[PDB]
């Protein structure tokens, strides 16, 4: 019935971490269909992405997915992660943040 | 800034 | 670290937006006992008040980090409301109770 | 619309939680 809360909570924590001058990172489950990340960078089903302004271009924290351009090694890559695959958002410097709880819409 | 390699992100505080 | 700002204002705006996007009517539950609270006490009971902050029920709404402010009509009389974030206990939809009771904050205690 | 009166919000689904 009601849409997922996750994307709203994601944007909220993203803003909160940046407003405290921290570096937001996402923990993503790379096994979900639709995940588009450089798999060489994934390990044991997950990958960590730096989404701070400094490390990304054209960042979109939409309700359906997180999208952005970033550099992996010496190569620019485009990333696309379905919200269902976003497990958590944490500050690289101190672990401040949250692990998202499951929701009906996400199967 | 470049994205973290596994050996870098596996060392972060949220593990 | 104890130096980080409180998360409450960000969660409040997040739930507000989420509720409205589901076409629900967001209401705030407020502790009128705390310093700085400015509400029509006539509508408060046992140190609490519930406020409808949906667009059709308020004017000049501002969901800032330090406080929530807006004008509204109580029994026909327009009044200015101002509530510090510390006094905002929760946000829920009138139609089905969807929402949340905010986590305690060291900065507010 | 008008703000809810006490007898009204006390009947709302979420007041039991408070």
């Amino acid at each position: 019935q009601l849409t997922p809360r996750r994307p709203y909570l994601l944007r909220a924590f993203y803003e909160w971490l940046l407003d405290n001058q921290l570096t937001p990172h996402l923990v993503v489950d790379v096994t979900l269909p639709g995940v588009q990340v450089p798999m060489e960078y994934a390990r044991d089903g997950q990958i960590v992405l730096n989404i701070a302004p400094r490390a990304v271009g054209n960042l979109e924290l939409a309700n359906d997915e997180v999208r952005f351009n970033a550099r992996f090694g010496g190569i620019p890559r485009q990333v696309s992660v379905p919200l269902a695959a976003v497990l958590a958002i944490y500050a690289r410097e101190n672990g401040a943040g949250t692990m998202f709880e499951p929701e009906a819409a996400y199967d | 800034e470049a994205q973290p390699a596994p050996h870098q992100w596996q060392k972060m505080p949220f593990w």
